């Protein structure tokens, strides 16, 4: 069982830039049984340098690979945009593949202010007794974002739930919802659901809010 | 041109056998230059190879010793198929799977997973499939921002993952955002997916949300229209 270990774990690049990316061997692998691969999101792993060196057919001339006996090396000479990804890198010992746990490059992008909409429960949600209210930021960057639920300005708690998407495609901007989820005769005991965000992007705070 | 296609996402109960299936086009199962291997990954096991068949005269299997005793992989010829069994399933089992085909690239010798099928959810669990019900985030004055406005599908209560999301029929791509689920307090799960539109295109264009639960076999279009 030969360990393999990538370094770092996550890396932020901006595009133009050089990134290195290691993977070191529990012991010595022969360099022929070395190969790197490429994960985009939600795809399977696509091989990218086979023999420690070699790209493989299809594989732009920005990415190379080096490297011999326990430590290697993946380099992607001009990272452009869609080098967003988890890189693997792999070996195989005539019965056994084993993968390093993984390089997450994050593109690194100039700071975006996240657009901000409130959603109330449709009428159809609200015949059925639940309530969701929807809080939409749109296009930010980077990731960290603080929201923060007011109704009828009292402070929310452990009643919302945060999903964030990964680095957009086309922009290297990120969204996250959060989703405030009240019993109907919760939701109409109430008259103002506010939504407010928190982003370095902004000058200042932004609330978005509606009346029932 | 070898395409893998691995069989729909699935739900298995603890304790039971898991089953997968890829079928290959462009390729023989048989072919004496090829092994066929499966793959499975999730935040506990990683990226872990679990095992390959291949024909060499006779058919021939290894195993990873991590499953060594509890995988079957078995070819099927007379539909050019090879299989994935795992007994008695925990929920560390809970992972994508992906069949993948190895081919000598490097003088004959290293055998490398050079073509990978798209990948299928197994989730290990005792709850029941529930198809989601979808309901509109309806754009209004609230969800405007200068001359964008945007909307969205809310798809919720159902098990397990995964749903796909398309807006009208997948003509419509640019600007959206169909976010990871999570899971309620009920044990069902929920998403929301959202597209930003021209706010002048709100009264002339049609907007649907196509939502497709394969686990439930549930399609749903959702017209969703604007409220102010």
């Amino acid at each position: 069982e030969i360990v393999l270990t990538q370094s770092p774990g996550t890396l932020s690049l901006s595009p133009g830039e050089r990134a290195t990316l290691s993977c070191r061997a529990s012991q010595s692998v022969a360099s022929s049984y070395l190969a790197w691969y490429q994960q985009k999101p939600g795809q399977a792993p696509r091989l990218l340098i086979y023999g420690a060196s070699s790209r493989a057919t299809g594989v732009p001339d920005r990415f190379s690979g080096s490297g011999s006996g326990t430590d290697f090396i993946l380099t992607i000479s001009r990272l452009e945009p869609e080098d967003f990804a988890v890189y693997y890198c792999q070996q195989y010992d005539g019965s056994q593949y084993t993968f390093g746990q993984g390089t997450k490059l994050e593109i690194k992008r100039t700071v975006a202010a996240p657009s901000v909409f409130i959603f109330p429960p449709s009428d159809e949600q609200l015949k059925s007794g639940t309530a969701s209210v929807v809080c939409l930021l749109n296009n930010f960057y980077p990731r960290e974002a603080k929201v923060q639920w007011k109704v009828d300005n009292a402070l929310q708690s452990g009643n919302s739930q945060e999903s964030v998407t990964e680095q957009d495609s086309k922009d290297s901007t990120y969204s996250l919802s959060s989703t405030l989820t009240l019993s109907k005769a919760d939701y109409e005991k109430h008259k103002v659901y506010a939504c407010e965000v928190t982003h370095q992007g902004l000058s200042s705070p932004v609330t978005k809010s509606f009346n029932r | 041109q070898v395409q893998l296609q691995q069989s729909g996402p699935g739900l298995v109960k603890p304790s039971q056998t898991l089953s997968l299936t890829c079928v290959i086009s462009g390729d023989t199962v048989s072919s004496n230059r090829a092994a066929w291997n499966w793959i499975r990954q999730s935040p506990s096991r990683g990226l872990e190879w679990l095992g390959r068949t291949y024909y060499r005269s006779k058919w021939y299997t290894d195993y990873a010793v991590s499953v060594k005793s509890r995988i079957t992989i078995t070819p099927d010829t007379s539909k050019n198929q090879f299989s994935l069994q795992m007994k008695s399933v925990t929920p560390e089992d809970t992972a994508v799977y992906y069949c993948a085909r190895g081919s000598a690239m490097i003088f004959g010798i290293v055998i490398i997973l050079e073509s990978w099928g798209q990948g299928t959810l197994v989730t290990v669990s005792s709850a029941s499939t529930k198809g989601p019900s979808v309901f509109p985030l309806a754009p209004s004055s609230k969800s405007t921002s200068g001359g964008t406005a945007a909307l969205g599908c809310l798809v919720k209560d159902y098990f397990p993952e995964p749903v796909t999301v398309s807006w009208n029929s997948g003509a419509l791509t640019s600007g959206v955002h169909t976010f990871p689920a999570v899971l309620q307090s009920s044990g069902l799960y929920s998403l929301s997916s959202v597209v930003t539109v021209p706010s002048s295109s709100l009264g002339t264009q049609t907007y649907i949300c196509n939502v497709n639960h394969k686990p439930s076999n549930t399609k749903v279009d959702k017209k969703v229209e604007p409220k102010s």
